[PDB]
């Protein structure tokens, strides 16, 4: 049933982030618990994901690092922490990460 | 999605549920496990006061059956 | 522990509340107001940050000056700012409110709303994209999160 | 060719009049409005999760002004003052003099970011692709003086963003 | 008669007699910045961005009026492909304008939902703007001689996708307003204007067509390639707010009709006049040819000279008849640029159209005129 | 045990109001293709807390008031009466079991009109006073239909006891024989509670609480949102009665609560779908459309039991 | 005794919430601030409500009056009052008494 695999997706998200602790970390940091393919990771700790089944605008996102340039960014994240090379791929100026 | 609106509704449902559950449980706690006596008219009040006297104790929710007779 | 520790956690409680319920009073004067409407539109949905779409001046915490402030409109702007209950913050949106922009050398333009009211965040662009304005609102939230109102009181 | 938008006469036969009578009394057409808003409750919202998701842009996007170099580290600007002359807002101020080796370079290059209208004429008028508008749109400040860029800020921007400016020009230079 | 100063960028000094309005006196100038005096210190290219900021909901239609006026004085002609990119983006810009007009008009009288549905579409039409010029609103794309740059590959495919699904969005808007009795009560028989008074007061656009006058500049005085496209001009019968609401909704549908034809009939070629003394050469040939480098140098420092003369050029802008009265003295800077904003005449008829109505009807009447104070005040 | 009982009523009432602000912003958001509050706490559950704290540590706004004592009397009356209209409600056992509970609720809601009037008086703004007088006229006008429609439904129940409306519907909902009255009762609750499309007090481009900002303004807000739930609780009991099983009282509350919520949601549903009336168009809806029909149906329901031998019991 | 206690509680709580809401903000000690023509239509609607409200006061005891044994008289008197209430509305309607267009 299509109604049961909805619950299955809601469960594979809990395991997708590596257990309850990882699931709650992303929920309280990004307010989104989706799971997507990992496209890469930059030298500052940022991880960049991809899910082409999502509508345009939500098919790419980044989970910011918890420490950049000696600053604690667990809660205080910023849109300017994306380095220039990933800035182009994140805003869909190109399809090439 | 839309189902993310339910957690807010759930809290409202629980909050509105407590007032009706609390009164029902408190009434059964204060009337010997029975519904609180309804007395809208003086006839129903006269019987309630009578049961208070017949109770022996000064309470109208203590009922006396066919054991006070003879 | 020390008294500063306790007073420094009450500060985080009030700072959390104030930066999580920013109610803006938008001064939509010119083209920049169209981008402000696009920040309330579905794609960015400012309301999901706790920033209601529009509030009356008496209920407002932040004033967004979005457009060209002219000499004729200046006194009316300072009156709305004086009637705002505190704490009150001001956000300057676009080049016109920053330094006059394209009309800097006009006879009927105030060269920056900072000449009339104090400003907390300057947002550059003509117009700033709705994403840049959102980035400027989130930067005001961090500015409210660094406030030390109670620490200053305790050490007075 | 024209068409009428509201020149239709209502039918006055008994069935039609009763249809409008039932509509007035039973609120039939006010319940269609409820239906349309009920559909949107079960649609996927178009919100994106900023600042973790961003809005799509293009290589032509006009953002923060910046100054570039050649692949050898030499500055591209040769102080021709064409950008200063076409800026509609008069936001560029330039002074120049011969460098120590005799090159034609600038001693001053200031852009008043609060006068700039972010129009892109300066990058059109530059004959050596020195000044460009980068892809950055997140540089809101807390003081008015931080929006008055001088040559050092503009050269730092070029060194900060060259990785992305270079790839944006490569994707669009065959149109301009 | 109670006098209320409904101040603030509009200030109305109204004279109420109970509920009715007896005299409505708009006070403007709260957005007067002296555009027409600044244009005299700029070259013709340096004055192009000023016209994006007159009616900031119809940016690329404002640019087109200025470009046609300057081309007329120059005596040059943009190439055919540039003309199709201007009819195409002049009808995308009409959807942007009518969405703002219809939804903001409905938002002031209470209906808050259609604003959020239709402003998602506006978000997608801003990406077309940003993919041809790099700026979401003030593209400065249409210029005297044609357009700045050619359309990027893949743009016309996306415009087609947006055009397929847009009619369904208008239908949802109509399911909320057209037959709603609350909405009709707020608009029907409100702000009635007679045909003879509409002409004499200086009205244009839907303010004329809502009262039955059959006039549309795209069909009577065509410009660019509007004579090669087929579309209908909706005409009202009652002359009230409800009729003008229907006219704006129907023009949105006919804009999709024009956009469908422009995509299919887009020809190849250049996108700016092949005259290097008016339009700059391409950067590739500005770096190899001396003549091209000389002409690039002068067009961005001194600009091109315009022969002496005066012209008044008008287009059917979404608001109405937008035009400039441009005077040249034979130099590279204009001598006088008078801007005829349609809202100036419409807002001046508020006192007449508001007679015998209530206080809350003034909001509906102001919104049916589609007033934007960037162009009213200039 | 009675003092505990009141707090088991008052405290959950305020929490329901606190999270009704959250739900209204999300349901409107999802009808408008948005998401609504989803940042402050998981799914926005901490958003009500943030607003409440912020509103109670914000600078007082009170300017000069002619009757400052009347400035404090108005919120107290509005919040005291809002909570007082809950004590006779059977859920399924009322806190105070009145023999004339229906009259009590009618009487209390007719006194809430003073909160609007006193607030307008103390505002020291002749324009705000006009706004308050318009609100009072709207409120009292629609109290006429609430009383007559309620009277027409009690002629099938037989008394003014709210607990008796449970018995009258033990076989069938009262909406079936009185759906014409339900439509007009439901719309009068919208107009009596000052809700869109009848909320012309919020005609910003076209209120009487403007003089209040933070603090007391929050108290008026809770009084209004407390009345929406109570009115929709009243409607459920009046037209959608639930079965009562004395040995399982909690089953009544669950079914009764769901109906009350769905009717509270419909208030949010309606605000998202329609534009607002003019003042003279929502006065014609009452005097020229509803009242003529309410009087006719009042005559019908007076004679309907008599001509069908279906007169309800007095006791 | 329970109704009096309940009324005392609701208006005591509402009193405390108001007084603290007027004082809790007044501890930040912010810097010192340093800063109608009578309408006859509003009166007419107010009076028309009063006369209808009094007529309703005579209709309230209808539920109890249906229990009498003189049903023919009760029904005639009940419809008489409602008809007279309808004639009162019909008089104001035709005399432009319900209009708001001055
Ligand atoms: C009221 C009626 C009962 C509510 C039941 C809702 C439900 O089960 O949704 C299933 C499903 C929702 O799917 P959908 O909205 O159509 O489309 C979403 C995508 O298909 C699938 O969307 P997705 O791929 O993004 O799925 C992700 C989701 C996995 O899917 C779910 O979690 C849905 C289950 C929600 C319950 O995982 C999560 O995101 C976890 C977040 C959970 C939030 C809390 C929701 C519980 C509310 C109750 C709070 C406690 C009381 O419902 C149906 O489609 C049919 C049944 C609807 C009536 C419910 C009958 C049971
Ligand atoms: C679904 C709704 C569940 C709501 C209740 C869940 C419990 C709330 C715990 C909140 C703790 C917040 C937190 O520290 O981050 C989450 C944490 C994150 O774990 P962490 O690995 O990132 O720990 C580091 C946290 N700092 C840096 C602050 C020390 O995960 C948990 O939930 C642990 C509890
Ligand atoms: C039952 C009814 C109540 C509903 C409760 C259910 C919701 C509880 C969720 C769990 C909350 C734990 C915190 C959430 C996880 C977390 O640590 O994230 C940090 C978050 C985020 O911090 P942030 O604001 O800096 O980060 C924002 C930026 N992003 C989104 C990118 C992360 O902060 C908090 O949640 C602080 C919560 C403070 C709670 C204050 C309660 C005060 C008590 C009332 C006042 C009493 C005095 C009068
Ligand atoms: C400050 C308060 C502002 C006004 C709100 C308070 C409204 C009070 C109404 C209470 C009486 C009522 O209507 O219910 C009768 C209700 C109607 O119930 P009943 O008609 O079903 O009969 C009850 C008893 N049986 C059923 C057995 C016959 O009567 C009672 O429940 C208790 C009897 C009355 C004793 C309590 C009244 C004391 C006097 C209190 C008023 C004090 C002055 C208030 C000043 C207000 C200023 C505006
Ligand atoms: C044997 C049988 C004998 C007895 C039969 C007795 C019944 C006979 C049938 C009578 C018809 C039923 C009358 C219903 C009342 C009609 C009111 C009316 O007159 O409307 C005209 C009025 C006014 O109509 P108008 O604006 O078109 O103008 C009428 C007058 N003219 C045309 C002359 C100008 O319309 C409205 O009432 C609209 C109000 C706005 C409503 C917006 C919210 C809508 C919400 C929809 C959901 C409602 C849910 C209801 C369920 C609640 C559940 C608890
Ligand atoms: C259009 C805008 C306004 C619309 C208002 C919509 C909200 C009003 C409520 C409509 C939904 C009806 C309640 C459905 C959920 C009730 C759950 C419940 O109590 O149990 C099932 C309830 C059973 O509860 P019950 O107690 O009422 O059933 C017994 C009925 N009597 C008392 C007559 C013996 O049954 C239903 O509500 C099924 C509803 C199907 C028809 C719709
Ligand atoms: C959930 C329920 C929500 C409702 C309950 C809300 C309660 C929220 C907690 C309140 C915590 C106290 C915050 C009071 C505001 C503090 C403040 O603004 O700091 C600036 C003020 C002013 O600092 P100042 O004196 O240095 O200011 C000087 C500068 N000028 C001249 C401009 C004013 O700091 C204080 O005065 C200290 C306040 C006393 C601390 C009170 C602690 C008691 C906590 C329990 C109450
Ligand atoms: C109603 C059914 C009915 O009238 O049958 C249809 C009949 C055919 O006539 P037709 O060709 O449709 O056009 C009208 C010609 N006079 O129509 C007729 O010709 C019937 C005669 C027309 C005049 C009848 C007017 C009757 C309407 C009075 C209101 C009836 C409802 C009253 C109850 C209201 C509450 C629901
Ligand atoms: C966080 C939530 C925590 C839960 C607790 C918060 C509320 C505090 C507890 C409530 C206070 C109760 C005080 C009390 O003991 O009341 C007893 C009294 C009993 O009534 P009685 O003795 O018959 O006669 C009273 C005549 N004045 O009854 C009374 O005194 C009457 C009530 C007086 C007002 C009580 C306070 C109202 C505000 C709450
Ligand atoms: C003793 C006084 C009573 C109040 C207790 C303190 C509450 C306020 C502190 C949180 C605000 C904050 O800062 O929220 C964000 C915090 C982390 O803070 P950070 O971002 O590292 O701040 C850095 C330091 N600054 C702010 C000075 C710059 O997230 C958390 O992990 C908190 C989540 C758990 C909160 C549970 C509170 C339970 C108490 C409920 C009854 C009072
Ligand atoms: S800064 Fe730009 S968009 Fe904003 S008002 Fe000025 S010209 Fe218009
Ligand atoms: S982008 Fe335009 S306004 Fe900004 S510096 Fe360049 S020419 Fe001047
Ligand atoms: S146009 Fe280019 S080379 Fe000439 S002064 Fe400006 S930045 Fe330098």
């Amino acid at each position: 049933m299509e109604l049961l695999q909805v619950l299955k997706r809601g469960l594979q998200q809990v395991s997708g982030h590596g257990g309850l602790r990882g699931y709650l970390r992303v929920l309280f940091r990004a307010n989104d618990v989706r799971v997507g393919t990992l496209v890469g990771e930059d030298k500052y700790g940022n991880k960049y994901y991809e899910d082409n089944k999502q509508f345009f605008g939500r098919h790419r996102w980044v989970i910011y690092t918890t420490e950049m340039n000696g600053k604690n960014t667990f809660w205080d994240v910023d849109g300017s922490m994306v380095p220039p090379e990933w800035h182009r791929w994140l805003h869909c100026m190109t399809d090439d990460p | 999605m839309w189902f993310e609106v339910l957690p807010g509704i759930a809290v409202m449902g629980v909050c509105l549920f407590i007032p009706g559950m609390a009164t029902a449980r408190i009434h059964r706690f204060s009337n010997g496990g029975k519904e609180k006596r309804v007395a809208h008219y003086p006839y129903q009040w006269y019987l309630m006061e009578r049961d208070r006297r017949v109770s022996g104790v000064n309470r109208s929710y203590v009922s006396k059956g066919l054991e006070n007779i003879d | 522990s020390r008294g500063e520790y306790v007073v420094a956690k009450l500060d985080d409680l009030i700072n959390w509340a104030r930066r999580s319920s920013l109610w803006p009073m938008t001064f939509g004067l010119a083209c920049c107001a169209v981008e402000m409407m696009h920040m309330a539109a579905p794609r960015y949905d400012m309301d999901r940050f706790g920033v209601v779409f529009r509030a009356s001046p008496r209920q407002s915490d932040v004033m967004i000056v979005a457009g060209t402030l002219t000499n004729k409109m200046a006194p009316a702007l300072r009156k709305v700012y004086d009637q705002m209950p505190e704490p009150r913050y001001v956000v300057s949106m676009g080049s016109c409110a920053n330094g006059g922009g394209y009309y800097h050398y006009s006879y009927s333009v105030v060269r920056g709303c900072d000449r009339i009211v104090p400003v907390d965040i300057y947002v550059p662009g003509c117009p700033p994209t709705a994403e840049a304005l959102l980035y400027g609102i989130l930067q005001l939230q961090k500015k409210i999160k660094r406030e030390k109102r109670l620490r200053i009181w305790y050490r007075r | 060719t024209y068409k009428y938008v509201n020149l239709r006469e209502p039918s006055m036969d008994m069935k039609s009049v009763t249809d409008r009578a039932a509509q007035t009394l039973l609120w039939t057409e006010l319940i269609r409005g409820l239906g349309m808003t009920l559909s949107y409750l079960f649609r996927e919202p178009a919100t994106i999760n900023y600042p973790f998701e961003k809005g799509p842009l293009s290589p032509r996007f006009r953002g923060e002004h910046a100054l570039r170099r050649y692949p050898s580290g030499e500055e591209r600007c040769i102080a021709c003052k064409l950008c200063e002359a076409v800026c509609p807002a008069q936001a560029i101020t330039i002074e120049a003099e011969p460098r120590a080796d005799g090159s034609r370079r600038t001693t001053r290059y200031d852009i008043d970011m609060t006068k700039c209208i972010y129009c892109g004429f300066c990058q059109e008028a530059c004959p050596v692709d020195a000044i460009v508008e980068g892809p950055n749109f997140e540089f809101s400040t807390e003081t008015h003086e931080e929006l008055l860029y001088n040559k050092e800020k503009l050269l730092n921007n070029g060194d900060k963003w060259e990785a992305e400016i270079a790839a944006n020009i490569q994707a669009d230079y065959l149109y301009r | 008669n109670l006098t209320l100063n409904f101040g603030p960028v509009l200030r109305l000094v109204m004279e109420l007699s109970g509920e009715m309005v007896r005299k409505c006196d708009p006070h403007i100038g709260l957005l007067h910045r002296g555009t027409e005096k600044l244009i005299e210190y700029k070259t013709y290219l340096q004055a192009l961005p000023y016209f994006d900021r007159l009616d900031y909901v119809s940016m690329m239609c404002n640019e087109q009026a200025y470009s046609l006026a300057v081309e007329k004085l120059l005596n040059i002609r943009p190439p055919p492909r540039a003309q199709w990119i201007r009819v195409l983006f002049g009808e995308i810009t009409r959807l942007l304008n009518h969405i703002m007009a219809v939804t903001t008009h409905a938002l002031d009288i209470g209906a808050m939902t259609p604003f959020f549905w239709m402003f998602e579409e506006r978000e997608k039409m801003f990406e077309f703007y940003e993919r041809v010029s790099g700026a979401r609103m003030h593209a400065a794309y249409v210029r005297p001689g044609g357009v700045h740059q050619d359309l990027p590959l893949g743009l016309m495919d996306d415009i087609y996708e947006f055009s397929k699904n847009f009619s369904l969005r208008i239908d949802e808007l109509e399911e909320m307003l057209t037959n709603n009795r609350i909405w009709r009560n707020r608009t029907v028989d409100i702000g009635i204007v007679t045909a003879e008074d509409a002409l004499n007061y200086g009205f244009s656009g839907v303010m004329l067509r809502g009262s039955g006058i059959q006039w549309d500049l795209r069909k009577t005085q065509p410009y660019d390639v509007y004579d090669q496209v087929e579309f209908d001009v909706p005409i009202g019968s009652r002359g009230d707010c409800y009729d003008r609401y229907l006219c704006r909704v129907e023009e949105m549908r006919q804009s999709i009709r024009i956009i469908s034809q422009c995509l299919n009939k887009m020809p190849p070629g250049e996108i700016k006049v092949d005259d290097a003394k008016v339009s700059p050469p391409k950067r590739a040939e500005m770096k190899t040819s001396m003549e091209s480098l000389i002409h690039h140098f002068k067009l961005y420092t001194e600009g091109y000279q315009v022969p002496p003369g005066a012209t008044y050029t008008a287009i059917e802008a979404p608001k109405g008849e937008f035009g400039v009265y441009l005077v040249s003295d034979g130099s590279s800077r204009p001598y006088r640029c008078k801007i005829k904003a349609p809202g100036f005449a419409h807002l001046a008829g508020l006192d007449k159209m508001s007679k015998g109505h209530m206080l809350a009807d003034v909001v509906a009447i102001i919104g049916t005129q589609d007033i934007v104070f960037g162009e009213v005040d200039r | 045990m009675f003092m505990i009982n009141i707090l088991m009523l008052i405290i959950p009432i305020l929490l329901a109001v606190a999270f009704l602000t959250l739900v209204e912003r999300k349901v409107l958001g999802y009808m408008q293709l948005r998401k609504g509050p989803n940042v402050v706490g998981p799914y926005g559950l901490l958003q009500p807390i943030a607003d409440a704290i912020k509103l109670f540590i914000k600078e007082p706004l009170r300017p000069a008031t002619s009757s400052a004592s009347m400035f404090i009397l108005a919120p107290i009356m509005a919040l005291g009466l809002a909570l007082t209209m809950w004590i006779p409600l059977p859920m399924p056992y009322p806190l105070i079991n009145m023999n004339l509970g229906v009259l009590f609720m009618l009487a209390m809601s007719s006194l809430a009109v003073y909160s609007i009037l006193w607030s307008g008086w103390a505002s020291n703004s002749k324009y705000a006073l006009i706004g308050a007088l318009r609100a009072v006229a709207q409120t009292i006008s629609y109290e006429v239909t609430l009383a007559i429609i309620l009277l027409s439904v009690l002629l099938m129940s037989g008394s003014f006891t709210l607990s008796t409306l449970i018995t009258t519907q033990e076989q069938m909902w009262l909406i079936l024989p009185a759906w014409p009255l339900a439509m007009m009762w439901f719309i009068s609750t919208l107009a009596e509670t000052n809700r869109a499309p009848f909320d012309l007090t919020e005609g910003e481009s076209e209120g009487f609480n403007v003089e209040y900002a933070a603090g007391p303004f929050a108290l008026f807000f809770m009084a209004e949102y407390a009345n929406i739930i109570m009115m929709n609780i009243f409607t459920a009991i009046l037209f959608l009665g639930t079965s009562h099983n004395p040995h399982m009282p909690e089953l009544y509350t669950i079914n009764f609560t769901i109906k009350s919520l769905l009717l509270t949601m419909s208030f949010l549903w309606i605000r998202a779908s329609y534009p607002r009336f003019r003042y003279d168009q929502l006065m014609h809806l009452l005097w020229k459309n509803f009242l003529p029909l309410t009087l006719a149906l009042c005559m019908w329901h007076v004679s309907l039991p008599i001509l069908t031998s279906g007169i309800p019991p007095q006791t | 005794m329970n109704l009096m206690l309940a009324l005392l509680t609701n208006f005591t709580l509402a009193t405390l919430l108001v007084i603290i809401a007027f004082w809790l903000p007044q501890l930040n000690v912010y810097s010192e601030k340093t800063s109608l023509p009578f309408s006859m239509k509003f009166f007419l609607v107010a009076i028309t409500f009063l006369l209808f409200d009094l007529e309703i006061a005579l209709l309230l005891p209808l539920p109890w009056a249906s229990q009498t044994a003189n049903l023919n008289t009760m029904l005639t008197m009940a419809l008489f009052l409602i008809i007279l209430l309808a004639v009162s509305l019909a008089y104001e309607w035709t005399q432009k008494g319900l209009e708001w267009t001055e």
